[PDB]
């Protein structure tokens, strides 16, 4: 634990990335998180929204 | 079927054309919904019903 405060720098980073990674698993209200399962499934004018 | 009764048909392990269906003459409405009748024969299912 002697290293703790350098360590706890490289977690936080390395848990601030892993964040901004799992968030594009989300939908935010869409059918799909994936953005080419939408693009194959939709026309523009519904795939855009 | 009647419609309080309507009837389920299952589809599996198969090839669909949907453009024999989409481009027909014969149909007076054919609206989808969560996807475009004009991609569906791009896309694979894990089960149809009709």
């Amino acid at each position: 634990s002697a290293l703790g405060k350098l360590q706890d720098v490289v977690n936080q980073n390395a848990q601030a990335l892993n964040t901004l990674v799992k968030q594009l698993s989300s939908n935010f209200g869409a059918i799909s998180s994936v953005l080419n399962d939408i693009l194959s499934r939709l026309d523009p004018p519904e795939a855009e929204v | 079927a009647s419609v309080y009764a309507w009837n389920r048909k299952r589809i599996s392990n198969c090839v669909a054309d949907y453009s024999v269906l989409y481009n027909s003459a014969s149909f007076s409405t054919f609206k989808c919904y969560g996807v475009s009748p004009t991609k569906l024969n791009d896309l694979c299912f894990t089960n149809v019903y009709a």
